[PDB]
């Protein structure tokens, strides 16, 4: 099978394999990594090595925010590798946030979004993106992208307006880059403000 | 000129349009690579504020002369290829904005071209090896990976704000 998923937990990058079991059945894995400019220095994660564990985070271990890391499992059968898969991951496409927990409260004339970030100093990490807060009242559909700077250090609030009574918004946390490919939609919550 | 720091597309959709360039994977590509060692002592280092502006304009004009080869082109997809030219030929007049006017970016010495230089050098020996893998599909993947990794790093001067210290 060999699927690799990555998410985002909190600024950490969690990566888990799927790995399908037809007869021979794996219990335990390794996971190695580089960096994109030159696939020679082949490196290994701490106790995401021989281990039984399915998943693997790290906090510093990826300095290069700014690149692809590369990423390659070892499939162990017991004491013997059956097989072994090569993928890649870009940060800057991908950077799946979804366990951030986001709150939003309707009023009578007005919405409150409040997402919860994880309290840190953005001058103490490079974190280069566009949060975009989706919005669908009433079926239409909307994005706003806000000034992400100073504001994704702890509770995203974000006011939306000019809008009526009796109105539905299905509200979304998702991130921008380059484009609109890092469309991380997370579950949709739906509120209704006050109706008339 | 860009004087306040607002924000940044330029580079954005340049890396995205090298993403999208992809033919194959990296990891297997474990034979057409090696270490091109890219300048960065003459990029990160002194070179900050405007600084390294002269030098990215001239690393620029390498990275499309380089990709808007015959070789290039026909390695990698023209449709993609067209918004690449056009992107960098967007940066490239963004860059050289700033030495239109009269900001203080050509202040410096000698150095402001030996950065050039040494990107000049750089992609050099990227042609000798593309010329030594007769310009393969595997060598391309690698030799993109490092323009990927060098132009990231280019412009990385103001998007880099992890450590003040």
């Amino acid at each position: 099978s060999c699927t690799f998923k990555i998410s985002l937990r909190n600024f950490r990058s969690i990566l888990s394999w799927e790995l399908k079991n037809h007869s021979i059945v794996p219990t335990h894995y390794t996971l190695l990594y580089t960096i994109m400019s030159k696939p020679e220095d082949l490196k290994v994660v701490k106790n995401c090595a021989n281990t039984t564990r399915s998943f693997c985070d790290l906090t510093d271990e990826w300095r290069s925010t700014h690149e692809a890391y590369v990423t390659v499992l070892e499939g162990f059968s017991g004491n013997t590798t059956l097989f072994s898969c090569s993928h890649n991951f870009w940060l800057a496409i991908d950077m799946s946030f979804e366990p951030p927990e986001f709150e939003i409260v309707g009023f009578t004339n007005h919405i409150n979004v409040m997402v919860k970030f994880p309290s840190i100093v953005e001058e103490e990490l490079q974190f280069d993106l566009s949060l975009v807060i989706e919005e669908q009242s009433e079926g239409i559909v909307k994005k706003h992208k806000p000034e992400i700077k100073g504001n994704m250090s702890g509770n995203f609030t974000y006011i939306i307006d000019k809008l009526i009574p009796n109105t539905n918004y299905c509200v979304s946390v998702y991130l921008e880059h380059s484009d609109e490919q890092a469309v991380i939609k997370s579950p949709l919550k739906c509120t209704l403000l006050p109706p008339g | 000129c860009d004087l306040p720091q607002t924000h940044s597309l330029g580079s954005r959709r340049t890396l995205m349009l090298l993403a999208q360039m992809r033919k194959i994977s990296l990891f297997s590509c474990l034979k057409d690579r090696h270490d091109f060692g890219f300048p960065q002592e003459e990029f990160g280092n002194q070179f900050q504020k405007a600084e390294t502006i002269p030098v990215l304009h001239e690393m620029i004009q390498q990275i499309f002369n380089l990709f808007s080869t015959k070789d290039s082109s026909a390695a990698w997809d023209e449709t993609l290829l067209d918004k690449f030219y056009t992107e960098l030929y967007q940066q490239l007049n963004d860059l050289e904005a700033c030495v239109i006017q009269g900001v203080g970016v050509t202040e410096t010495p000698l150095m402001k071209e030996d950065s050039i230089l040494a990107v000049r050098k750089y992609f050099q020996r990227i042609t000798l090896y593309l010329k030594e893998k007769k310009y393969s599909p595997c060598a391309w993947e690698v030799v993109r990976a490092e323009i990927m990794r060098s132009f990231s790093l280019s412009t990385n001067l103001q998007e880099s704000l992890r450590s003040k210290e």
